[PDB]
C-alpha cells in the first residue's frame, strides 16, 4: 500500500464524525497511506484541543 | 471550550 502521506487535523476530525465516531489506526494507515504514528499525533493534537473523548 | 465528539479507537498498537 501507500505511506507517508499527509493529512489535516480537521481532516481526520472530519473522517472521523464522517465514520461514526470511530477509528481503526491499523485500517486508516492502510487505506489512505498516513503512517501509524502520524494519526496518532494528529488524535493527541485533537485530543488536547479538546476536539474529541478517546475511547477503547 | 467546544463539546468532545466521542471517538471509539482500535488497533493503535
Amino acid at each position: 500500500h501507500h505511506h507517508h502521506h499527509m493529512i489535516t487535523e480537521r481532516e481526520l476530525l472530519d473522517y472521523i464524525v464522517n465514520n461514526g465516531g470511530f477509528l481503526d489506526i491499523e485500517h486508516f494507515s492502510k487505506v489512505y497511506g498516513v503512517e501509524k504514528q502520524e494519526v496518532v499525533k494528529l488524535l493527541e493534537a485533537l485530543k488536547n484541543k479538546g476536539l474529541i473523548a478517546v475511547e477503547s | 471550550i467546544p463539546l468532545p465528539i466521542p471517538v471509539k479507537v482500535i488497533n493503535t498498537l
